[PDB]
């Protein structure tokens, strides 16, 4: 149960794509959905000031190249890279809209 | 030099003329010329055979002039025949795809057309055979491989056109014409089928059945193209109501009819036609939907122009020009080549991009180069585009043997025929060959460009290009395509001038979701979209989540194998439901059957039957969770193969193997066998991957036997070690001069299966590759293991793989294969857990209880022993626990379970033989059950100790003994400190110490430190017994240990107790190949053709041959981690034979065994042996004798030595102590870390004793100080001569003085340690010490005499020169005495060697090396030296410089010569006969009357050993010395290294 | 006579061609001579002891690799060929390569299309200097792509304008050119979804009817507010003069990249120049 609420650094994992697949599989099993009909949406918030629901997984260490994220909206910047404090990966059903 | 050539020319010309009886009708004048030539040949036959003497026939006049005239005539007629063949190939250019002999066969067999049927497959895309009447005089039509046929509108009459070329050309032309007319009729009918609101299914199926699978799809595409063009023309007014919706609705209703057709049962051809039409109409529907969405209202809009559009104009008279294919601005005319029934590719957004790019390349008159990763549709998309335009597409699998000439011939054929050439794996060519081929490609493309100009007219000169110094007509239909897998291993880089001749296209991400949706839809799967949307993300998630293994592949080759299996499973389930309805009821409604069918269950079954077998143990739960999530609720239960399980039960019973079901013992292995059976069912290319000793070989052998007994089809297996032979011998060679193709091993096997002379096509043929896989040899099998199922050779030949042949690889890892090989084969993963240790124990006990050891009281002894050993060979038993503990100790080699188990089993067989010998020696009182029980239990403990810790040092053996004592209940020795490893088992059944077998001996004074003398030591008596046990079973074995440990002494001491075994010394170096073993076989063995096959046995009857390999782990590993010679030996040990590459014949070994020796694989230059090779060879670790053992061995030698002078009798113990102490300090101080040659072993301790003995032998008496002086002199000569730095020499000298005064306190220091310790037999008769000044004067006088008779170069004498000449003179006075002088050039090494050789009466031989010097010259010089030294008894100082080494072959030959004293392969042929004659006269002169060749060669070897002295001089390079320590290992353990260095 | 090195027949043909040309005065080019370093010694020795015709020339095309003999390098004149150093130099090379008669043809819009193609090619190649950022991998955008694109422009302009002196900018087959350049000519090398996205962005931005307006911006905000303006000329000479009067102030913003893309590369190049000056003090 605690492994869901730990924020991982995708750069520090040997196989981050396996982590993404594992989180997708967790969300699908928990909600009795199908794996192929799940899409990913990203919400960048502050590490301390964040809430993880049953479908959201926190990820740290993601660096944004050539842009800044304020209020989950992107703007171009002259900085080489901008650090994203905490990236929340929420798995939701595909809408096809 | 003329008779052989003329004879050969006449022989093959006579064969050609006689075999082709109809060649005379069309080659009249040269037929008469050859008739006259044959009359002359008959006259020669009747003249020369009358007198069978060379002198009787060279004296006859008119023979040489007539021979030259015949040679000229033969050359002229051969040229005429070649020019005729070229001219006949100019007409009907399709003959460029058949061989010269095949073309001649076609020429000679024009009367009988039955023989012509086997050549139409390679001269046409889909014409398998022609259709003929009963008269075989008129050509009615042609047929495809699937049986589909087209009937000619006007049949071609052979009688009216007797010549082969004319009627073949007419057959091709009529093929094209009849296909055009059939297309016109089919288009007329499908046009009626178009523009209709509803379609009658019966009429549509009738039309589908009427026409060929090619033409129905072509007509559908046409009709749709004119429909969309007309609809867009209607909308061209602007704002018009769309009739494109009508076209879409027509497509949808026709697709509904086709989809309803595939549910119900259809003939296979009509099913394939329906599948092709479904794919095509799905593409058409998608295109029409895109056009509707984009609101296209113009026919000139690029959204319509970019598509492939067909425009049919039957009114035009020309056959090629009725139909025109257009894509963007590229226009093509349909080739109307009969393509048979091909498999169609879902046209996806990437086959549409590929079509566009490749057609743009074609319109630009330059080739196309689709590139990307593996399994992306590159070859198949090129082939599909070629079939779309009706072109003849030839696929070539390129490799490094596709040189300039082979590619030139291929280009000539493509140019003349007018075909497309798909050169797959093209970057597998050499970079220089790619650069050379770019010129031909550029010339062809320039010819195409000049053809394309409007100024050119077909009535003008034909368009030609210069290919291979000839003008070749270039057809405008030619295309060149190359598919490359960039960045892959084994691939080259294309030159930049070659890349501009091709239009590249990255094909990296195939649209897998569409291919699966369309593939399932065309197979009758209702809800195919859902299944595709589940199965493609499933494969993506399997790729992402599962662990990274070298044999894993989840690409389009896996989807395509899963989808095909899904279709097959659905068909099988429908048939099963029909049978069940027949059993219960009668109503068989196919609509209801298709409606209520578990399609997700079928897909899961296919996934489990294709993807599960390859998964490792920790990945199976992940894939099953992925299946349960992607396909929730759907579950599949594997169907039991009850009949196959029973048949496998019988096979395992007769093969002493363990069978199990599910969770029973052996259940996993049987499951793996069933998985292999299924993957065999679905794949024609196979891999059994898994660690060594996991059950793969037994799995496929048991499967083959069970399939033979279950299906009735005989199973034939051809096991090939691909890396034990060169790729030239594996696939074949093309002669660069005469262009003559010689079949390889695999090529010969496949061609033999295809020919089916002995019914090989009716048997189940499996070609097993039991060896390592690398992208060099396995990628030649890319076109074989693909969907082309074809082996293409550089000489243009193509061999289709028959449907009954399976290509199987049995490997232990795939870490060097690229993803191009992994993606094309169905994997089965055999973990070591599949074969449990209990199963191996059961197999051993069953074989012991069934197979007698002698060839029955022996079987009764075996059964009793097996009954006794049964309790210990159980799971969680003594053997299992001991093996588990043994894996925690450290061994000199990587421990494997089966090496230990094989050693233990052979040792137990030797125990049974010991009991049999005891019974034979006590006929009155045979061994009873109690004595047998005690002996067998104690011997089991002893064998476990020696098989599980034999290759480990003393501490690890003691640890294993202690653990066994802790865990076992067998009686054990009660000694408190002595380990169990120090005990043996007497036949009475009691532990007896090995020390009772170690007696303190007294060596004879003349046998002191002799090569054949072994002082008995505990380790010697133990290792001799172990080696006797392993050799008596003829088991291969390896002795491992430091150099000088005593491995060869132990082996030769153990072989002395075996009188029927003769050892042959083989010295491996880094350049060793199987050729050395083959030369040894040629010299010491002979091939005889037994009725069971060819058998290689030693020449001497009744004697076993032992091939002793001195350095078995030196041979170089290629860039893919394989030693070819080690693979050869592993093949000879596993399968008991090898393949003779002369005629591709399996040769079975008999009375031949192998023994290897090596330094530990952690030593520099030593490679760890393969786990598959180490499985069969037990390893015994022979370590250096310790100070106590050294004291014992050399104490006996010194005691034997000091008996020469009785006054020195009391000094043996302190002398031996001083020797041992100084040797130990020298070994500790100077290690191989500092310099490569700083290797100190008991060998120096032996040379020390021998040197002191030789310096003491002639003296009548000597004081103690003289003895210490000799001791110190030998210490200096043995420990200081090799030292590089002066600090090392100073340390050695100071510590020599220290040791001498420590162990000999009451001696005169000055009279024994006077620093210039010089000894020489030059001034006196004996080897007494010499003083420096008198020695200098003597050397000065001898140098004056040397100048008078030899080199007149004056020399300056300094003390180092005197030291060096004394050192050289010491070596020149020894048997097999070779020198290695290392120092700067110009230091006097060669001059001093020559001068000392002049004193010692040694002839100086130096090889005269120049620019044109090569291997044969060195071999001839070696033969001259060996003949002079051996046959003529001449003492020769063979001085050789490192600059003379122009090749590694020189060093290999010198390695063998320096070690053995004889080169086995040097004298062969007439040279061997001359050598043997000369050896006969030489032995006669010596006084020995020797008759047999074996004893003459032994005498020759002894003479070469005694007489030839090799002096090797080299510069003191740092890395060069390390390189030579491996290239020529004998240079450092057979030569005496002397570091001259620069002048101080 | 052009001969590709690598085969024995190639060496024989090279020897024959050189022997014939040193007397007749023909030209001879041997390609990929870096693949036969041993034969280059013999070729240099043959050339040194020779008095060829006045007009004889020997061309040796090779890749820059150390296997080339030093003596051959000293005996001949070295011409390094590499990507042009900037947008201006690249466009100058492009305009010099294409013949004048090809650009100046029946439709007066052909010159503008060729200029747009030259600008696109220069922008595409100049982004390669910034390997992770300008593209995702070092694609081989070379002269073959430019020639194929010129051929496509010629073919489709000729098809749309049947010899007419003027064609409306709307009537120009923009979709054909964009699709071909993104699918066959330049998009063939691209094996990445995002690189294809970038190529499509560039093609839709540059190849459109608005490119014939007088206010068209080749590159916006190249430095602060300044931006590159599309030339308003209609002849090849006007476009070439616009290229020659380009400022010598090229920044990554001309390529659409951020101006900080070159900072690390420029710093490393300056340090390397210092090291090279010091290495041969
Ligand atoms: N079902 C079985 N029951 C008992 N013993 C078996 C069974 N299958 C194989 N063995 C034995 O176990 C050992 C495994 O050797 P096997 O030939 O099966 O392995 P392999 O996979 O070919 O390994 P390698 O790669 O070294 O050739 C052999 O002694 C074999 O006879
Ligand atoms: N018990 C022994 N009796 C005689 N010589 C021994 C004994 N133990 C070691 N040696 C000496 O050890 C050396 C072993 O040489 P060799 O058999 O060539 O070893 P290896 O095969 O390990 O290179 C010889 O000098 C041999 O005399
Ligand atoms: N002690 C010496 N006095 C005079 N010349 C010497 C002496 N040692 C070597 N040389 C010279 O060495 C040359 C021969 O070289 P050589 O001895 O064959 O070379 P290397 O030592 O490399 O085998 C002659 O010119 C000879 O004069
Ligand atoms: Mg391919």
């Amino acid at each position: 149960k605690e492994l869901k609420n730990i924020h991982v650094c995708l750069g520090g994992l040997f196989v981050p794509e396996a982590y993404i697949t594992a989180t997708r599989q967790y969300v699908a099993q928990a909600n009795s959905w199908s794996l192929e009909e799940l899409c990913l949406e990203v919400n960048v918030t502050t590490s301390q000031g964040a809430t993880l629901d049953a479908c959201s997984f926190g990820v740290t260490g993601l660096k944004l190249q050539g842009a800044t994220c304020n209020n989950n909206k992107l703007s171009l910047s002259n900085a080489i890279s901008t650090a994203l404090p905490l990236t929340q990966l929420r798995w939701v059903k595909q809408t096809n809209t | 030099d003329v008779w052989i050539d003329v004879q050969r020319r006449w022989v093959y010309l006579e064969g050609i003329f006689t075999g082709s009886a109809d060649i005379k009708h069309l080659l009249p004048v040269e037929t008469q010329r050859f008739q006259s030539i044959s009359t002359e040949f008959l006259a020669l036959m009747k003249k020369v055979s009358k007198s069978p003497l060379v002198m009787d026939v060279l004296n006859i006049q008119g023979v040489q002039r007539s021979l030259e005239r015949l040679a000229d005539l033969l050359g002229k007629i051969q040229k005429a025949l070649g020019e005729y063949l070229e001219r006949e190939r100019s007409s009907f250019p399709r003959f460029y795809f058949v061989g010269d002999e095949d073309l001649l066969e076609i020429i000679g067999n024009s009367k009988n057309v039955a023989k012509l049927q086997k050549h139409f497959k390679k001269m046409f895309a889909g014409v398998s055979s022609i259709i003929l009447n009963e008269d075989n005089s008129v050509v009615l039509g042609i047929s495809s491989r699937e049986g589909e046929e087209v009937m000619f509108k006007t049949p071609v009459s052979i009688t009216e056109h007797p010549k082969i070329n004319e009627w073949l050309t007419l057959v091709e032309k009529e093929m094209r014409v009849t296909l055009a007319k059939l297309l016109a009729e089919s288009v007329t009918e499908v046009e009626i089928f178009g523009k209709a609101t509803s379609i009658d299914p019966n009429t549509y199926i009738t039309w589908i059945d009427k026409y060929q699978a090619q033409l129905v799809v072509l007509s559908a595409q046409i009709a749709w193209s004119e429909n969309v063009e007309t609809a867009l023309s209607s909308m061209g007014g602007g704002g018009d109501a769309a009739p494109l919706h009508s076209v879409l609705s027509n497509v949808e209703v026709t697709l509904n009819v086709l989809a309803d057709s595939v549910l119900m049962e259809q003939p296979p051809l009509r099913r394939r036609k329906l599948e092709h039409l479904i794919t095509e109409l799905v593409h058409q529907r998608d295109v029409t939907r895109s056009l509707i969405k984009s609101k296209i209202d113009n026919a000139k809009s690029f959204e319509w122009l970019s598509q492939m559009r067909f425009y049919f104009d039957p009114k035009q008279t020309d056959v090629l020009q009725q139909l025109s294919i257009q894509m963007a601005n590229a226009k093509f005319n349909y080739g109307f080549e009969y393509l048979g029934v091909q498999d169609k590719l879902v046209q996806t957004p990437l086959t549409d991009r590929c079509y566009l790019t490749m057609t743009q390349a074609l319109e630009a008159r330059l080739g196309g180069s689709p590139f990307g990763p593996a399994g992306t549709g590159k070859t198949e998309s090129v082939k599909a585009l070629g079939h779309q335009l009706g072109r003849f597409v030839l696929v070539f699998n390129c490799d490094e043997t596709f040189d300039f000439q082979a590619m030139g011939r291929i280009f000539v054929g493509l140019c003349q025929v007018g075909a497309w050439g798909c050169f797959d794996e093209f970057n597998r060519l050499e970079e220089r060959m790619l650069s050379a081929v770019s010129q031909q490609v550029q010339c062809i493309q320039e010819a195409l460009r000049e053809h394309s100009n409007p100024n050119y007219d077909k009535t003008s000169a034909p368009i030609t290009c210069e290919l291979l110094n000839k003008q070749v007509k270039v057809s405008p239909d030619m295309a060149i395509f190359i598919t490359m897998n960039p960045g892959y291993a084994g691939r080259s880089n294309l030159p930049d001038n070659l890349k501009k001749l091709f239009r590249s296209l990255a094909m990296t991400k195939p649209d897998r979701q569409l291919i699966a949706q369309v593939m399932l839809y065309s197979q009758g799967f209702r809800t195919a979209e859902v299944l595709a949307n589940k199965i493609v993300p499933f494969f993506k998630l399997c790729d992402e989540q599962l662990s990274s293994q070298s044999h894993y592949d989840f690409g389009l080759r896996a989807l395509k194998s899963v989808l095909v299996s899904a279709g097959n499973v659905k068909r099988e389930r429908i048939q099963k439901i029909k049978r069940e309805k027949e059993e219960r009821g009668e109503a068989v409604d196919e609509g209801e059957i298709a409606e209520n069918l578990p399609e997700q269950e079928i897909l899961i079954q296919s996934v489990c039957e294709t993807m599960v077998p390859k998964l490792v143990a920790e990945d199976i739960p992940l894939l099953f969770s992925l299946l349960s999530d992607v396909f929730p609720g759907v579950q599949y239960h594997r169907g039991e193969m009850t009949a196959l399980r029973e048949e496998l039960k019988k096979v395992c019973q007769e093969m002493y193997l363990t069978y199990g079901d599910g969770e029973e013992v052996g259940g996993m292995w049987v499951e793996k066998v069933l998985q292999l059976y299924q993957i065999t069912q679905i794949n024609h290319g196979l891999m059994m991957v898994g660690p060594s000793g996991s059950g793969k070989s037994m799995a496929w052998r048991v499967l083959l036997k069970a399939l033979e007994r279950l299906e009735g089809v005989e199973g034939v297996a051809h096991i090939i070690d691909p890396k034990a032979i060169s790729k030239d011998h594996l696939y074949g060679t093309l002669d660069p001069n005469t262009r003559e193709w010689t079949d390889g091993l695999f090529t010969h096997v496949l061609r033999k299966i295809i020919d089916s002379v002995r019914g090989e096509l009716q048997k189940r043929q499996w070609i097993v590759f039991d060896g390592d896989v690398d992208p060099e040899w396995v990628e030649n099998l890319n076109s074989v293991l693909d969907d082309n199922k074809l082996l293409t050779l550089p000489n243009g030949e193509r061999l289709s793989l028959p449907p009954n042949v399976r290509i199987m690889f049995e490997v232990q890892d795939l870490k060097y294969a690229t993803l191009a090989t992994v993606s094309r084969c169905g994997m089965v993963w055999f973990s070591e857990d599949v074969l449990s240790t209990d199963m191996i124990f059961n197999n051993f006990l069953a074989r012991l209880r069934s197979i007698p050891l002698d060839e029955s009281p022996m079987l009764q002894i075996q059964r009793d022993a097996a009954t006794i050993m049964q309790p210990y060979f159980t799971s969680n038993g003594l053997v299992t626990k001991a093996l588990e503990h043994a894996f925690q100790l450290e061994h000199i080699m990587d421990l494997t379970r089966l090496r230990c188990l094989g050693s233990l089993f052979s040792m137990l067989h030797q125990a049974c033989r010991n009991v049999a010998q005891y019974n034979a020696n006590h006929p009155d009182f045979p061994m009873q059950i109690e004595q047998l029980e005690r002996y067998i239990q104690r011997y089991l403990v002893y064998a476990i100790l020696w098989s599980l810790s034999g290759d480990s040092r003393l501490k690890m053996r003691a640890e294993l003994g202690e653990y066994i004592r802790r865990i076992t209940t067998v009686p054990l020795p009660t000694a408190p400190n002595i380990p169990i490893i120090d005990y043996e088992v007497s036949i009475s059944g009691e532990w007896s110490p090995w020390q009772a077998k170690v007696p303190q001996i007294e060596v004879e004074t003349h046998k002191v430190a002799a090569p054949d003398v072994v002082v008995p030591t505990l380790d010697t008596v133990r290792h001799e017994a172990l080696l006797y046990t392993w050799l008596a079973e003829h088991k291969p074995l390896v002795l491992c240990g430091p150099p000088g440990s005593g491995k060869t002494m132990t082996l030769f001491s153990a072989l002395r107790a075996l009188p029927d075994m003769e050892v042959v010394g083989l010295n491996f170096s880094s350049a060793t190949t199987p050729e050395l073993l083959l030369k040894t076989f040629d010299h010491y063995c002979e091939y005889r053709r037994t009725p069971n096959g060819v058998v290689l046995a030693p020449v001497q009857l009744g004697k076993w041959l032992v091939l002793f390999c001195d350095e078995i782990n030196l041979p170089d590993m290629d860039k893919y981690g394989t030693q070819r010679v080690i693979s050869f030996i592993r093949q000879m040990v596993e399968h008991g034979g090898f393949y003779r590459t002369s005629d591709q014949t399996w040769v079975k070994l008999e009375r031949i065994q192998f023994v290897g020796a090596c330094n530990p694989p952690t030593d520099p230059g030593r490679k760890p042996l393969s786990h598959r090779f180490l499985r069969h060879v037990p390893v015994v670790y022979v370590d250096y004798p310790g100070p106590a053992s050294l004291t014992q061995i050399y104490g006996t030698f010194n005691r034997a030595m000091l008996r020469l002078i009785p006054s020195l009798r009391t000094y043996a113990e302190p002398l031996t102590a001083a020797m041992v102490e100084f040797y130990t300090m020298s070994q500790e101080r100077f290690t191989q870390d500092t310099q490569p040659h700083y290797i100190y072993s008991p060998r120096e301790m032996t040379r020390w004793v021998r040197g002191i003995f030789e310096a003491l032998r002639p003296l009548e008496t000597l004081p103690v100080e003289g003895l210490i002086r000799i001791w110190a002199h030998e210490a200096l000569r043995l420990f200081q001569d090799r030292l590089v730095e002066d600090e090392e020499r100073r340390w050695t000298d100071e510590n020599i003085d220290t040791v001498a005064l420590k162990h000999f306190p009451n001696i005169d220091r000055e009279k024994a340690m006077s620093r210039p310790i010089l000894y020489s037999n030059w001034l006196s008769k004996d080897y007494i010490p010499v003083d420096q000044e008198e020695l200098r004067d003597y050397v000065k006088a001898r140098l004056k005499v040397f100048y008078e008779e030899e080199l007149d170069v004056p020399l300056v004498l300094f003390n180092e020169v005197l030291d060096h000449v004394l050192r050289i003179d010491r070596i020149f006075r020894q048997p097999q005495g070779h020198l290695l002088l290392i120092g700067v050039s110009g230091a006097g090494k060669t001059t001093l060697s020559r001068f000392v050789a002049w004193m010692n009466g040694l002839s100086v031989y130096q090889i005269k090396v120049h620019r044109k010097y090569t291997g044969e010259d060195f071999d001839e010089d070696l033969r001259t030296v060996l003949r002079r030294s051996g046959c003529k008894n001449e003492k020769i100082a063979f001085i050789m410089d490192e600059s003379n080494v122009l090749d590694s072959g020189f060093l290999e030959r010198m390695n063998t010569l320096l070690a053995n004293g004889e080169v086995p392969g040097l004298f062969e042929g007439d040279e061997y006969a001359t050598l043997m004659t000369q050896c006969k006269e030489g032995a006669q002169k010596e006084g020995l009357m020797l008759d047999s060749h074996e004893e003459l060669y032994k005498w020759f070897t002894s003479q070469v050993i005694r007489n030839l002295h090799v002096v090797f001089t080299m510069n003191p390079s740092s890395e060069g010395l390390k390189d030579r320590a491996a290239t020529s290992p004998a240079l450092f353990n057979r030569c005496v290294l002397n570091w001259f260095g620069d002048w101080s | 006579t052009s001969i590709a090195i690598g085969s024995a027949e190639g060496f024989n043909q090279a020897d024959k061609a050189i022997n014939t040309a040193v007397k007749s005065g023909r030209w001879v080019m041997l390609k990929n001579v870096h693949l036969a370093p041993g034969w280059l010694m013999q070729l240099e020795k043959k050339l040194h002891s020779l008095q060829p015709h006045a007009c004889f020339r020997l061309f040796l095309t090779m890749e820059i690799n150390p296997k080339v003999p030093v003596n051959l390098l000293r005996a001949g004149r070295i011409f390094v060929f590499e990507p042009p150093p900037g947008v201006k130099a690249n466009m100058l090379r492009t305009f010099s390569s294409i013949p004048v008669s090809r650009i100046c043809k029946s439709p007066n819009e052909r010159a503008r299309l060729y200029f747009l193609l030259a600008w696109f090619h220069a922008i595409i190649q100049e982004r390669l200097r910034y390997a992770p950022l300008g593209w995702s991998k070092k694609y081989e955008f070379g002269e073959s792509d430019l020639r194929s694109a010129c051929d496509t422009v010629d073919t489709w302009l000729d098809d749309t304008a049947k010899g007419r002196q003027n064609i409306s900018p709307d009537k120009i087959p923009w979709s054909a050119l964009k699709t071909l350049m993104a699918q066959s000519i330049y998009g063939g090398r691209v094996d990445n979804e995002f690189d294809q996205r970038l190529l499509n962005t560039f093609l839709e931005r540059l190849f459109t009817t608005r490119s014939f307006d007088s206010e068209f911006k080749l590159a916006c905000k190249v430095d602060g507010h300044k931006d590159i303006q599309m030339p308003d000329g209609i002849r090849r000479e006007e476009f070439v003069q616009w290229v020659e009067l380009l400022p010598d102030t090229q920044t990554p913003s001309w390529l659409g990249l951020p101006n900080n893309a070159e900072r690390v590369l420029l710093t490393t190049q300056g340090v390397d120049m210092i090291s090279k000056m010091l290495k041969m003090q």
